[PDB]
RNA sequence: ACUAAUCGAACCAUCUAGUAGCUGGUUCCCUCCGAAGUUUCCCUCAGGAUAGCUGGCGCUCUCGCAGACCCGAGCCACGCA
RNA sequence: CUACGCCGCGACGAGUAGGAGGGCCGCUGCGGUGAGCCUUGAAGCCUAGGGCGCGGGCCCGGGUGGAGCCGCCGCAGGUGC
RNA sequence: CCCACUGUCCCUACCUACUAUCCAGCGAAACCACAGCCAAGGGAACGGGCUUGGCGGAAUCAGCGGGGAAAGAAGACCCUG
RNA sequence: CACCCACUAAUAGGGAACGUGAGCUGGGUUUAGACCGUCGUGAGACAGGUUAGUUUUACCCUACUGAUGAUGUGUUGUUGC
RNA sequence: GAGAGGCGGCCGCCCCCUCGCCCGUCACGCACCGCACGUUCGUGGGGAACCUGGCGCUAAACCAUUCGUAGACGACCUGCU
């Protein structure tokens, strides 16, 4: 589509909510993935972990200025698997790769936007629950994330903020029905044509 | 005699040629490649600079082994040198030119190189002896020069 | 197939960019961490490196040998005049890291420091700060600081001072001063933020930032020494006189795979001139200066309580390669880094002292100021000529004198 | 060892374009067909002859050549695999 | 309906070494032939020019050049990198 | 093997001359399919190119000796003729 | 490889073209001189001993070491992350 | 509103029309004679230049010189009514 797509990190799962984006943004479309380190990998921490600290292990021998760059952050993570699923060496792969943004936590240009979620990727339906699962943020900053309590600090304002929103919404909204039920006499002609045409039951 | 890129008119314009001049050929193309499009004051003064290593030619394409100066940042690179003869035979085609320039009688303080091309000469064979009974070639690399200056202010 | 015995690697990996130092003043990378329950105090100063001497002193180490016995001990005089604030800078806490918020600049910053500003300071107009200082007059800028000192005090987590050190009170050629940011610990952001603005435009002498006989990092630019061969930069071993295309040299440079040279292997190139810092230099004195109150005052700088010598820290003859003290200074421990007359960064340190070798009083006994032009053997002008009494250019001036 | 920078047989010219089962190379297009590294013999085993596999040239025959548009009016070619 | 021509129908199309066919592919010279071309510009060479052929190659435009050259039927090679 | 002697060494440092270095002038040669960043895979069983990944930022200077199974010679060892 | 002396917390085992010769050295093996023993009639031979025996080139690309710079923010500087 | 605030909301004054939203009455507009790229963001981004008014500014960098906390050369630290 022609608007930017905001996904909310949290409660996805990594390889899939990758693949979805990949496939977005190979479509000529804007994706942008906030909350990077709610993302979920299934199995245990501990595996996970000893998969990233492998990834780790993984330099150029000669000169590791040149090898793997190994990157610490939760969003940064999140863009190398994409990467990993994209043709990044061709100009094509390259242009869908600029196409994606990813942040830890929710900047202010999307902290006052809807997200969208893609429930092929929650773990809620796509894992077990009795299965074990490990948290972006919480494997990042085990391995060098620097910024992890900082972001949770702003998380918080910025879920105070948000609740205080919510509240006026609320508010308004009430507001609203209370106004619905003081017109009826001159609304309901309009009322039952669109309850006569499937909109409002 | 036939130039290359002869002038758009030319009778606001002088011309100047050499040939088989003996400097080498890669110090004059840098050198020639430094003063064209100044005019004609500007260039005879910059070649007198060169000549005093106040000011440098920058080394662009035969650069190999070039040494930095700290006068190549005028410039935008790194690599330059002080070519004295190069600059003493484009200074003595320019007073070939400024004198032309007053034969055809157009003022000389408006003059601009807008053209200048150095091409190779033939090449002159010298003998040079090495380690094992060996000859080997001691060639020198002339130049042709043309430059053709024109009145513009 | 392995080496035949084993060896320790020569060199450590930790340093490995051994190049030229990006800066010649040497930046503190790592400033002591926040804690709000002390009280407001600076974290930094800047010093020049004077030179060197010695001291003797009386260890109260128990259970050593030296103990309650003399010791003579090498210490460093780093001349420090009082750093001049002039700007305050606020960061704010990103999940990308610190960054900067908010920088705020006194009015009537000196020509000193102004002086850092420009490469080519005789050409220049000295038109900066120049439209920037017009605003503490104005009520527009006047207002549009505080906006800005408010913006600070509710939004930035930490804050620094920018200070300057005073060339005009030094020996040295360069009148151009050093600028740094100094962090403001111990606080709240808005009492740190008040004690930083009344602290503008005003001197911050070395008592203030440092204590007595505390333990302090030294950070700097070592001595610069060119371009250097593998036997001295990296330290290994000279090949036999028997080599053919040189001995001080790398015999293997690599196995034949990786098929590349490593960037372990101990190559040729600059050495020296490198940044470095020094945790754990004890200060045996902070130097008082020079005072006039009827007369000029030098004896607070190398007597001591049992020296009662009317002389400074200068050594006879000057500081060599330096000139000579007259500000207050700071008496280290040991080697610094640099040359002479090298800017040192003076940091607090980032651990805690609780070892014996730390939190030990200092008490000196004799301060050595022999001539270190040559072999110096007398410490004093006055002592020499009473040794050497009358010469034949005092009886020549002696006579003109009548 | 040395015998003109040449020596376990100098240099120069000629026989001489010496011989080589061994190495290297071998020059335009399209179309059609299209392999063998196996048999026997050879002082033969990095090569030949020989049979096999290939191509080209044919020749001797076989079914009829069908209705001028159209419309067949038990038995359906030599022989071969 | 250039009968060495024209037309129809059906099947098929890999290819090294190798074999054969065609070449209105190409080079040089000779016998014939084109009442052929040419100082109102030959050969040669250059070309972001227009095209033809599966291809080997070929024709035409523009420039340069300044005295020779080409098509078809046969003939003969020191004939294609 | 011993005495003496010493920078052979522990364990390296400094100094001097000529270079190397920069500049003005002058000015080669070797070598060169194309080129030149890696890991693994498969492959004529040790890739610069291919596959999969890591990644990749003009132009350069002084060094350097890991690679180019670097260059120098149609291997002198072994076998065949 | 081995063995011994001594110290030591310990004196573990290995790979990287049996890592590493345009890094060295040349003691060994493995040219041409020579001696001995055995073998052979002899020329001569001997994983038998011994002695003397030229160790060539980087200035190329990459790798690495350091040194200038380059992309973008209008220019330019300071302080910084 | 500071996490990348590049944004959002509320007041006082002045000036408009009582139109704009729904159901109706009333007729008209190029009705371009079947046809595509129509319809927005958009007064789009970027670059030179002309005219038009107002409000404002009058600087640095590099070379040359100097240093020697630096240094192969560049680079770096410095100084110059
Ligand atoms: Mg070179
Ligand atoms: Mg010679
Ligand atoms: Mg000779
Ligand atoms: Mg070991
Ligand atoms: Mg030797
Ligand atoms: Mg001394
Ligand atoms: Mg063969
Ligand atoms: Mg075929
Ligand atoms: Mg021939
Ligand atoms: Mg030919
Ligand atoms: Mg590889
Ligand atoms: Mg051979
Ligand atoms: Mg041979
Ligand atoms: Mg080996
Ligand atoms: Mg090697
Ligand atoms: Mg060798
Ligand atoms: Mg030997
Ligand atoms: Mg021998
Ligand atoms: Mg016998
Ligand atoms: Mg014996
Ligand atoms: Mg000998
Ligand atoms: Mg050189």
């Amino acid at each position: 589509e022609v608007q930017v797509l905001v996904l909310d990190g949290r409660g996805h799962l990594l390889g899939r909510l990758a693949a979805i984006v990949a496939k977005q943004v190979l479509l000529g479309r804007k994706v942008v993935v906030v909350r990077c380190e709610g993302i979920n990998i299934s199995g245990n921490f501990y595996r996970n972990k000893l998969k990233y600290l492998a990834f780790l292990r993984k330099r150029m021998n000669t000169n590791p200025s040149r090898g793997p760059y190994h990157f610490r952050a939760p969003s940064r993570i999140f863009w190398r698997t994409v990467r990993g699923m994209l043709p990044h060496k061709t100009k094509r792969g390259q242009a869908a790769l600029d196409r994606l943004k990813v942040f830890d936590g929710i900047p202010p240009p999307y902290d006052k936007k809807k997200r969208m979620v893609v429930p092929a990727a929650l773990k809620v339906v796509r894992l077990k629950p009795t299965r074990k699962f490990a948290y972006l943020g919480r494997l990042a900053h085990e391995v060098g994330w620097k910024y992890q309590a900082v972001t949770a600090t702003l998380e918080e304002k910025r879920k105070e903020k948000a609740k205080i929103h919510y509240r006026k919404k609320k508010q308004l909204m009430r507001l609203r029905k209370q106004a619905e039920k003081n017109v009826e006499k001159k609304i309901d002609k309009y009322t039952e044509v669109l309850k006569t045409h499937g909109l409002l039951v | 005699v036939r130039y290359s890129l002869d002038p758009e008119n030319p009778t606001k314009s002088c011309k100047s040629r050499g040939s088989n001049l003996r400097v080498h050929f890669k110090n004059t193309r840098e050198t020639a490649q430094a003063i064209k499009g100044m005019h004609i004051r500007k260039a005879t003064k910059y070649l007198k600079d060169v000549t005093l290593q106040k000011q440098c030619v920058p080394f662009r394409r035969y650069n190999g082994g070039v040494g930095r100066c700290a006068q190549a940042k005028q410039w935008g690179w790194t690599q330059g040198r002080w070519p004295k003869k190069s600059a003493e035979f484009l200074l003595h085609m320019l007073k070939n030119a400024e004198s032309n320039a007053e034969l055809k009688g157009l003022d000389v303080d408006s003059l601009v190189i807008e053209h200048i091309q150095v091409n190779k000469a033939p090449k002159m064979r010298r003998r040079t002896y090495r380690a094992h009974g060996r000859i080997n070639p001691y060639m020198s690399s002339p130049c042709h020069i043309e430059m053709i200056l024109t009145e513009k202010e | 197939s392995h080496r035949k015995f084993s060896a320790p690697r020569h060199g450590s990996l930790g340093f490995l960019p051994r190049k030229r130092s990006s800066r010649h003043r040497g930046k503190v990378k790592s400033f002591p961490k926040d804690d709000p329950s002390k009280p407001v105090h600076l974290t930094a100063f800047l010093g020049y490196k004077a030179g060197m001497t010695h001291i003797v002193r009386e260890v109260d180490r128990p259970g050593s040998k030296v103990n309650k016995k003399e010791v003579v001990e090498a210490v460093t005089i780093v001349e420090t005049p009082p750093m001049v604030v002039v700007g305050i800078v606020g960061y704010v806490e990103t999940p990308r890291g610190l960054r900067t918020f908010k920088t705020v600049f006194a009015e009537h910053i000196s020509d000193e420091c102004k002086r850092r500003f420009y490469k080519n300071w005789h050409k220049s107009k000295k038109k900066a700060f120049t439209k920037y200082c017009k605003k503490w007059q104005d009520e527009d800028g006047k207002k549009q600081l505080e906006k800005d000192f408010s913006s600070m005090k509710k939004y930035c987590q930490v804050i620094r001072v920018i200070a300057h050190t005073q060339m005009r009170l030094l020996p040295l050629r360069q009148k151009k001063a050093h600028l740094m940011e100094i962090q403001v610990n111990g606080g709240t952001v808005a009492e740190k933020l008040d004690w930083a603005r009344e602290r503008l435009e005003q001197q911050v002498p070395v008592n203030q930032v440092f204590g007595q006989d505390e333990m302090i990092d030294v950070i700097g630019v070592t001595k610069g020494k060119g371009y250097k061969g593998v036997t001295s930069r990296w330290h290994t071993k000279k090949l036999p006189r028997k080599t053919h295309r040189g001995l001080r040299k790398v015999a293997c440079i690599g196995a034949w795979h990786p098929a590349r040279v490593a960037f372990s292997v101990a190559r040729a190139g600059q050495k020296g001139y490198h940044h470095r810092t020094e945790i754990n230099k004890k200060i045996y004195k902070i130097g008082q200066g020079y005072l006039i109150k009827d007369g000029k005052l030098i004896k607070n700088n190398a007597s001591t309580d049992y020296d009662l010598s009317d002389k400074s820290i200068n050594p006879l003859g000057g500081f060599v390669h330096y000139g000579e003290v007259t500000n207050d200074f700071v008496m280290l421990k040991g080697c610094v880094v640099g040359t002479k007359k090298r800017v040192l960064t003076l940091r607090k340190s980032l651990l805690v002292q609780t070892k014996r070798r730390a939190l030990e009083k200092i008490d000196l006994k004799f301060i050595d100021t022999t001539s270190k032009f040559g072999h110096g053997r007398f410490q004093t002008m006055e002592e020499k000529k009473a040794f050497m009494g009358p010469l034949k250019k005092d009886r020549i001036a002696k006579e003109e004198g009548a």
